[PDB]
């Protein structure tokens, strides 16, 4: 909540802040003081209980034992787990917890298309890139938090004595992990040996005091361990926030201008080294947010109507104008709630999302005469109220209504082909159908069709001249598409509220219209033709009533031309959803917007032409029927409250409005829609082969071409992820994945004017901080997929009965046999075994299509293997268990899952394997099962066991270290603690802030603990004062 | 930059010694600085002009683009490792030695080819002074042609290819303006390939001729500095050599 | 850290005693009569865009211009060793905090009024033997020095290395995004004035990178389409508060590190800096850097006032000096708008438009100062305006060379 | 562009009078248009060539890069405020007056240095006509050397630095092809620094010599426009001066 | 408009340039009507002094 209260100066009353949901704000500020990591060093195989030797340190008598900073025991991998060391208030419910390589990591790879058919025990190899993109998108969002700086404590632990480390009250367990090297017990063991080379200096915090406000520093430079990937994601989110930070001081001007000086305030704000007001969104962004609401509303009129009543309230509940027919009734009666009206002005503020047409009932059935009085009146009401609407075709439908009524007394020919003077007026709703006679009064004759040449003459020179006015602040950001920045377009001509008098109150645009019309109809009800059915007395009674209306002293014409602009101008700024507004046009024909449409891609580059559903509706915007009969009343009786100082009135009204920080919710929901877009568009543009230019760091991962229908799901997974992360209200980005092509390139809204011209506002989302990080993450996922269990390269199946050394992951021996090598035959599609009659042995169907025999060595593209496992397991698999055949399944990547065993217990691997083949089917493969021997510390006579699998690439990069608790290891694949992971902690040439990111996730980095304060304005607000 | 291109023989770090003239199977790539392309283009340009006569007589071999003898290497280009280090050029345009050989013997072979025809075109062109230096002056084309149809001796080459030489000619004599095909009338302006040069040689009535007056000056300037006219009455011993 | 600041006391302009009276001591914002850690105190709480200036302080740089002569008038230490006292006012104790009336029983010696007294710093041995407590005094005196070595605008110092921004700098700078230049000067100054930092500290090389990154924006070279490293300053309409800068972050076409170091002192000859919170902020924001790290070199004697001629270790004249490129607000912004038109940010119509809207604004700055100098002369007592004379305000020196420096500083 | 560089001066928008020659402590930066760099590079290039003799004799001072006399200023560069306004150049390469002084006296000082050695190299080089104009013709190197070991008078400089002059020489005489170190045999092609120029001077058998025939023409063209041969039999009063 | 660390609250003058209360003011009555809440809290304590 940017604003909390607003003690109004004149009133002295603290206004505190509070088919379409109530737009709430995005949870933009989450923060945790715990370790900035999501790659823990969980140890896998526990240690075989060695005999400690060196115990804890010995201060005087006591003996201080310290928790081993790194995981110790047999084999310790680097199992990915977002916010594993999180010690903050909360976290955006959405993370990534992958089980150590020893478990089915398969589940985390089943978002996109996996759900439904795939067995909970296997992932869909076909939808892997699509499923890894969504998997990382959750590893990003999960990690989008700020790093509060906590409370340090000067460490007095010898080697690191002098360094200011960080407390960690939540759970003191962290202090051990946090700083590896701090107080290292000389117990020479893989782990301890490494931690020994740690630079005393690197530990703790770097910088000195810094911007110490009060007693706490503004932003320290902790040094704690923090995987470069996570540290980089947050260093991105910190930027996402700062990006949309709003200078607190300027807030006074924004309110001052957005309200038109009617309301002037002051809001003291203590400027500090830190401070953060994420309330600002650039106009650059706000437009991608506008065309966004344009997508969710779509043709659906029911979702657009909520917007025009949202305004129809604010408008009425703030206007000085009070409509009441008492005066009108009296005046008329002698000689004898107005939603329609308010839903006509609030209708203009959205003229372009929902036009207001005239209810068909209003028109007087074209087959009726003008002599028919009830009819000619239903017509007079259809004019007085015409301009009051926002239909680009009203000036015609009106003129036409009368061209209908008197079809016999004034039989004038209508230019538009296939249409005649007797065509139902409603019918005319296209700039093409406009009669030429109407487009040029001259065409009609004065004596041929007197009334018409006089009626068209009237409209051609009386229908209000459109206009405009600025609105809102300049330091805001347009947020509007077609009409110039922070500046609306009004139907009638507007003017600065003049000091009430007899002049401005009879000279308004509408006063003229109401006048000259009544004037015109008074001569119509007095036509010679009328005689036929109109009595002489009743013909006079007609002039009697129509004159009452004309002369009635209505004060709305003045309001709708001096006071109504100043409301919309303001009201159009305090709304969570800015006004979408296509330009107004009076009679200019060829240019009167026929259609308005959103395009999920410029027609040019748009494969599979798909117009915007909106096109189907006759009028370009959701045609909301307004009754003329009602509007006319409202228009003919708007007296204002006796005592009325426009200054004080508008002041008091717009006070409560700026108290509800709904103006900033708009800027916030905006900068998140631009994030959820530059990220959605990217994820769906990365799964299709062709399509919008977005860096594809994950192009190697196998992923079939995403159709239009498939995308909508990669789209719902992305859009639905954002909402969960920032807990939002209503639509957001799902509008894109509910119809049309979810495969969006660059959004653009354009209206075509009958004059055959298409103005097209392109709206490209300005650099999405969230997405910039995601890309860096996808890029990392390639060089570090093992940390997510996925493994690159083909799987060999040659049976190996060695009783020696094994490491399916990174095999030292040379690839059993390359694919295009000598004698290897690729198994053809379907992989069909062909039983052979008589002695001959069963032989496999070759890729060259000519059946070859099994004994030998085949290359199985996983696609084939999956469409015949049954035949594989019963013919080639056995031929493999017997050292006769050597398969080479080909999977670009996949989810491996290894099981460690005792190098001393002789056990065949075939069973542990077929458990696998068994679950493979077309719908999906289960995690490849490797079997690695637990690294033995003492020379032990190993037992002979036969292994079958092992990869071509080295995928044991995941493996962090083996036997940290030993001076070394005697048997299993030994792996010392690699210095590379910690260039910061170990290496003397480190450079604060230097990553490695694209290539290798560093652990002990140099994060930048922030300490932001969130000023929450609440100032005084003085009105303008009469004069 | 200028000179042959060099590249870090010791790799990566290019110091004043880890360089070496990047020679190879083609010879040594020497850089083709901006102005030196003006020449080889101006030379080839004067040959391409004779395109209509090369096809007519089946000699030649298509238009000679200077972009067929060069390349787009990149490295440091100087006269010596030391100074070449201060001219890092990327994707510059160098011509290898063996190429500097063809662009040479091609311009030479073609130069003969044209030098010959170009001589026939002339005995016929100047054979009716197509150059005046004040105001204009025409000569009804029919006559002109039907006239040279005579004079020109039976061994020219302007009688064997009239409008195969004419097309070459139109680009050298802004006197002959060919009649436009779709209005069957001249053009007022004459567009010979030497558009500018020929414009700047006309004896401009304001001042004799820029090409003349310009040279008669640079010419004198040469002497003035050369022989040593300066110091002509110097009062002090001067080696006879100085004279 | 650092302890060896060579200062220089403010000029008297031909006046008897230092330009300030007794009331200036008990009017300073923040900590009573403590001149240390003052400057940006009256701006601690922002109410609006309108520049904070009262009756006695007729301008923005008025608060600082006064704390300068008030500062030098009580700076016997570093230049004599003693504590002295001016008009019955002295410091509490060796730490040098607030100024209280001369203590009885054992009063200090009366200060010998003198113009432009060279400060050696090491002359007062108590300073180094109590650095962590009286550290702000180093930053402040440095300010007074940069303000004293000029009769027309504070001479700060730009730089920019030959290589791109460090990896620790880019991560630290992405925190001062939505922060006006007025506030960046407040956060920069309040930083280097409360605890002894190192010359190679992360917050020092970033704040310096933030100052030189601001000059390019002020010149127009580092606009919306040409960032130094993703950071720039978007300028609003000059008729709608041009003071707003803000360090916006983008992903456009960055520039490129120069062939050599562009170390160069800058100044604002036009007396406009006095009322412009943007100019005073840009000056003091750079001074925060040359505080923790003494002058990279000596200042050029080329022009400058008649009193800064050949200072001890501040202004030289040899080869170890760095030229000072002084500009003028009006022509600078007139050339700043011209840069925007060159790359296509503004229309060729908004070129001559922004010039008239700004020259009218800068006119308000001129109409204000001229009306204040006449109201508050100089022989009266104080110097809240600083006698600039009305013969100037538009005699732009080598501003055209400062612009050519920005083009060279970001190639 | 050309001329000295100017920059806006005083208060106002850039205009034809806002501008002022950007002079200063170094003199006035004059722009170094593309072609004018060809000269100073071609001049320095001919000096760098003598690198091996500068070190040998401890004179010189390293290779002279033209990028040491220029700068990268930017502004409007013309001949006068009015016309300089139409040449906005950004980060152009200008040489300041005081620099236009060194690049001058350096090329002059070095020019003496080499002019001397370059004279010794010659009395020895031409002292065995290293230039033929039809086909080839060798002369077993041993003999050649052991021969000049004689002839060359005791005060040359090709006897005090044989392969310190030889290295300079190899770049001027595509006759002397040095034996490659790792195959200990010549190269067929000869790579002298004047790679192109020397290629385009060879008397090409198709047509005498392009460098000759080219000049003998431009030479005649000079006269034709100069003296005023045109108008040689003009029938009308002509001032004797015209002769 | 209020001012930080002990500085007089500036009273936004006519030209729209906050000036200080210790002086001579001309209060256009109307102003004084939509403003008393302020008048009485900053200028009033001043007039009495």
């Amino acid at each position: 909540n940017a604003i909390r209260s607003f003690l109004t100066a004149w009133d002295d009353i603290r206004i505190l802040s509070p088919d379409s949901a109530v737009a709430n704000g995005p949870e933009l500020i989450i923060e945790d003081t715990g370790l900035c990591t999501s790659f823990m060093l969980l140890d896998n195989i526990p240690s075989a209980h060695l005999t400690k030797e060196l115990i804890g340190f010995t201060w005087f008598m006591q003996m201080y034992q310290m928790t081993p900073p790194l995981p110790e025991g047999a084999v310790n991998r680097i199992v990915c787990m977002t916010n594993w060391a999180s010690l903050g208030d909360e976290g955006r419910g959405l993370e990534v917890r992958l089980p150590p390589p020893t478990d089915s990591s398969v589940h985390a790879y089943k978002t996109v298309l996996s759900r439904g058919y795939i067995d909970n025990a296997q992932f869909n190899p076909l939808a892997l890139r699509s499923n890894v993109l969504l998997m990382l998108l959750q590893f990003t969002l999960s990690n989008l938090k700020i790093n509060k700086s906590s409370t340090f404590t000067s460490d007095v632990t010898t080697i690191t004595s002098g360094r200011m480390i960080r407390a960690f009250e939540g759970r003191p367990e962290l202090l051990a992990l946090a700083y590896p090297g701090r107080a290292v017990l000389p117990t020479q063991t893989k782990n301890a040996q490494f931690l020994s080379t740690a630079i005393a200096d690197r530990i703790g915090r770097l910088d000195r005091a810094n911007l110490i406000g009060g007693e706490v520093s503004a932003m320290v430079e902790c040094m704690e361990l923090c995987d470069a990937l996570t540290l980089h994601i947050r260093e991105t989110y910190i930027m996402l926030l700062r990006s949309m930070h709003q200078d607190p001081t300027q807030i006074v001007q924004i309110v001052n201008e957005c309200a038109n000086n009617l309301l002037n305030s002051t809001i003291p704000i203590s400027l500090r080294p830190t401070i953060l007001c994420p309330w600002f969104a650039s106009s650059e962004d706000l437009r991608l947010q506008q065309v966004m609401h344009l997508v969710n509303i779509s043709s659906n009129t029911a979702a657009a109507l909520p917007l025009v009543e949202a305004l129809s309230t604010l408008l009425r509940s703030v206007t000085p104008l009070v409509l009441d027919p008492t005066v009108l009734t009296n005046a008329i009666t002698t000689i004898s709630d107005y939603a329609a009206f308010w839903k006509c002005i609030a209708s203009w503020a959205y003229n372009g999302l929902v036009t207001t047409v005239l209810s068909e009932d209003a028109f007087p059935d074209s087959s009726q005469s003008i002599t028919h009085l009830p009819s000619m009146w239903k017509c007079l009401f259809l004019t007085l109220a015409g301009p009051m609407t926002s239909d680009p075709h009203s000036p015609v439908k009106v003129f036409m209504a009368l061209a209908n009524l008197l079809a016999q007394p004034e039989p004038i020919a209508i230019g538009v082909p296939g249409m005649h003077q007797t065509t139902p007026a409603s019918q005319f709703s296209h700039p093409g159908v406009w009669p030429p006679g109407f487009l040029n009064p001259q065409l009609i004759n004065p004596q041929q069709a007197p009334l018409l040449r006089a009626f068209a003459e009237h409209i051609r020179a009386n229908w209000p001249q459109p206009s405009e006015f600025g609105y809102g602040s300049t330091l805001q950001g347009s947020a509007n598409l077609f009409i110039p920045s922070n500046r609306m377009v009004y139907p009638w001509p507007n003017q600065p509220l003049p000091r009430l008098t007899v002049a401005p109150t009879y000279d308004s645009a509408m006063s003229n219209w109401i006048s000259t019309t009544i004037a015109f109809f008074i001569r119509v009800v007095n036509s010679v033709n009328m005689t036929a059915t109109v009595n002489d007395l009743t013909r006079r009674t007609m002039t009697g009533v129509m004159t009452a209306m004309r002369q009635v002293k209505t004060m709305t014409p003045f309001y709708i031309q001096h006071m109504c602009p100043t409301e919309l101008s303001v009201l159009a700024s305090v709304t969570v959803t800015p006004p979408f507004q296509v330009p107004f046009t009076r009679l200019v024909q060829n240019d009167v917007i026929t259609n308005v449409l959103v395009a999920r891609v410029d027609p040019a580059q748009r494969g599979d032409a798909a117009v915007d559903i909106r096109a189907t509706h006759a009028t370009f915007a959701a045609a909301l029927p307004v009754d003329p009969a009602a509007i006319v009343v409202a228009m003919l009786c708007g007296q204002t409250e006796t005592n009325l100082i426009p200054s004080h009135h508008y002041g008091k009204a717009f006070a409560p409005l700026f108290a509800s920080n709904a103006m900033f919710t708009r800027n916030q929901r905006a900068v998140i829609t631009r994030e959820a877009f530059v990220c959605a568009r990217s994820a769906v543009a990365q799964c299709q082969d062709a399509g919008f230019l977005v860096p594809r760091p994950l192009d190697a991962l196998r992923q079939f071409d995403v159709t239009s229908a498939a995308a909508a799901e990669i789209m719902h997974a992305v859009n639905d992820a954002f909402k969960t992360a920032f807990d939002l209200d209503g639509a957001l980005l799902d509008g894109l994945a509910l119809y049309g092509d979810p495969r969006i390139a660059d959004l653009s809204a354009a209206y075509l004017q009958y004059g055959g011209n298409v103005v097209r506002e392109h709206v490209p989302p300005g650099p999405s901080h969230i997405h910039r990080a995601l890309q860096q993450v996808e890029s990392t996922f390639m060089a570090e997929m093992n940390l997510f269990n996925v493994a690159r390269g083909n799987l060999y199946l040659v049976q190996t009965a060695t009783n020696g050394n094994w490491s399916p992951m990174a095999p030292v021996a040379a690839p059993p046999f390359v694919r295009g090598g000598p004698n290897v035959r690729v198994v053809g599609r379907f992989g069909t075994i062909v039983p052979r009659p008589n002695g001959l042995e069963p032989q496999l169907i070759d890729d060259g299509n000519v059946p070859r025999d099994i004994a030998g060595d085949w290359v199985y593209p996983s696609d084939v293997l999956q469409v015949s496992v049954a035949v594989f397991r019963d013919y080639v698999w056995p031929m493999v268990k017997a050292g006769r055949t050597r398969v080479l399944v080909e999977l670009g990547h996949y989810v491996y899952t290894l099981h460690y065993y005792d190098p001393q217990i002789s056990l065949d691997e075939a069973p542990i394997l077929e458990e696998w083949l068994s679950k493979i089917n077309p719908a999906g493969i289960p995690p490849v099962p490797f079997c690695i021997p637990i690294p033995q510390v003492y020379p032990c006579i190993t037992a002979r066991r036969v292994h079958y699998a092992f990869t071509s690439e080295n995928n044991n990069d995941s493996l962090f270290s083996t036997n940290a608790a030993s001076i070394d290891t005697a048997f299993g694949e030994n792996a010392a603690v690699s210095p590379l992971r910690w260039p910061g902690l170990v290496d003397p040439n480190y450079r604060v802030g230097t990553n490695d990111l694209p290539n290798r996730i560093t652990l002990y980095n140099s994060l930048y603990r922030y300490n932001f304060t969130y000023p929450t304005l609440d100032g005084i607000m003085y009105v303008r004062s009469a004069t | 930059p200028t000179g042959k291109l060099w590249r870090p023989v010791g790799t990566s770090v290019a110091t004043i010694d880890s360089l070496a003239i990047v020679s190879d199977r083609f010879g040594q790539y020497s850089f083709v600085n901006e102005g030196m392309r003006e020449t080889f283009s101006k030379a080839l340009f004067d040959i391409n002009m004779w395109q209509p006569l090369f096809q007519a007589t089946k000699t030649g071999c298509g238009p000679i683009v200077l972009s067929s003898f060069t390349t787009t290497t990149s490295g440091y280009v100087g006269a010596t490792a030391g100074d070449a280090l201060d001219n890092p050029v990327t994707n510059g345009v160098f011509i290898s030695t063996v190429q500097i050989m063809n662009l040479q013997r091609t311009i030479a072979a073609r130069m003969r080819d044209v030098a010959l025809w170009q001589k026939h075109l002339d005995t016929a062109m100047t054979m009716l002074t197509p150059d005046i230096s004040a105001g204009s002056a025409s000569c009804n084309w029919k006559s002109l042609l039907a006239f040279a149809k005579d004079i020109l001796p039976l061994d020219n080459l302007c009688l064997t290819y009239p409008n195969e030489f004419y097309n070459v000619a139109i680009h050298r004599y802004p006197a002959l303006k060919p009649g436009n095909p779709d209005t069957k009338l001249p053009d007022a302006q004459a567009h010979p390939l030497g558009e500018v040069a020929g414009a700047f040689n006309a004896a401009t009535s304001e001042v004799g001729s820029l090409v003349g007056s310009s040279s008669t000056l640079s010419q004198a300037i040469s002497t003035m500095a050369g022989k040593d006219l300066d110091l002509i009455e110097a009062d002090t011993p001067l080696p006879v050599s100085v004279f | 850290a650092q302890r060896q600041f060579f200062g220089l006391t403010y000029n008297f302009y031909g006046q008897p005693a230092p330009l300030f009276d007794l009331n200036d001591l008990q009017e300073l914002a923040g900590c009573y009569a403590r001149p240390w850690t003052s400057r940006f105190s009256h701006l601690a709480i922002s109410t609006g865009s309108l520049p904070v200036w009262s009756a006695r302080y007729p301008s923005v740089a008025s608060r600082n211009i006064v704390v300068n002569t008030l500062l030098g008038a009580h700076l016997n230490p570093f230049a004599g060793g003693q504590i002295t006292s001016h008009q019955g006012i002295t410091w509490r104790d060796p730490v040098l905090s607030s100024l209280a009336p001369v203590p009885a029983i054992q009063p200090p010696p009366v200060w010998a009024v003198a113009e432009n007294v060279l400060l050696d710093s090491n002359n007062y041995p108590t300073y180094v033997l109590n650095l962590s407590s009286m550290w702000p005094i180093n930053q402040d005196v440095h300010i007074m020095t940069m303000w004293a070595l000029s009769d027309q605008g504070p001479i700060y110092h730009l730089e920019v290395p030959v290589d791109p921004m460090p990896a620790a700098t880019t991560a630290a700078l992405m925190a001062y995004t939505g922060v006006p230049i007025a506030h960046l000067a407040q956060t920069a100054y309040r930083f280097a004035g409360q605890l002894p930092q190192s010359p190679d500290s992360t917050m020092v090389s970033t704040i310096r990178w933030l100052s030189a990154i601001w000059f390019g924006s002020l010149t127009g070279r580092l606009n919306r389409s040409r960032t130094c490293n993703g950071f720039y300053f978007e300028f609003a309409k000059p008729a709608l508060n041009p003071d707003q800068a803000v360090l916006k972050w983008n992903d456009g076409a960055r520039a490129a590190p120069p062939a050599a170091a562009q170390s160069s002192y800058i100044r604002c000859i036009s007396p406009h800096w006095q009322h412009q919170i943007v100019e005073v902020a840009g000056a003091l924001m750079s001074q925060s850097v040359t505080a923790v790290t003494g002058l990279p070199a000596l200042i050029d004697e080329a022009t400058l006032p008649a009193w800064s001629q050949g200072v001890a270790n501040l202004t030289g004249n040899g080869q170890g000096v760095v030229p000072c490129l002084d500009y003028n607000p009006v022509p600078m912004a007139a050339a700043r708008h011209l840069q925007w038109r060159q790359d296509g940010l503004i229309t060729a119509a908004q070129e001559a438009q922004l010039n008239n809207d700004y020259t009218a604004y800068a006119l308000t700055i001129e109409r204000h100062l001229t009306a204040m100098l006449v109201a508050n002369p100089i022989a009266a007592g104080r110097m809240p305006i600083q006698p600039f004379n009305a013969a100037d305000f538009g005699q732009a020196g080598q501003t055209a060379a400062a612009v050519a420096l920005a083009q060279a500083m970001f190639v």
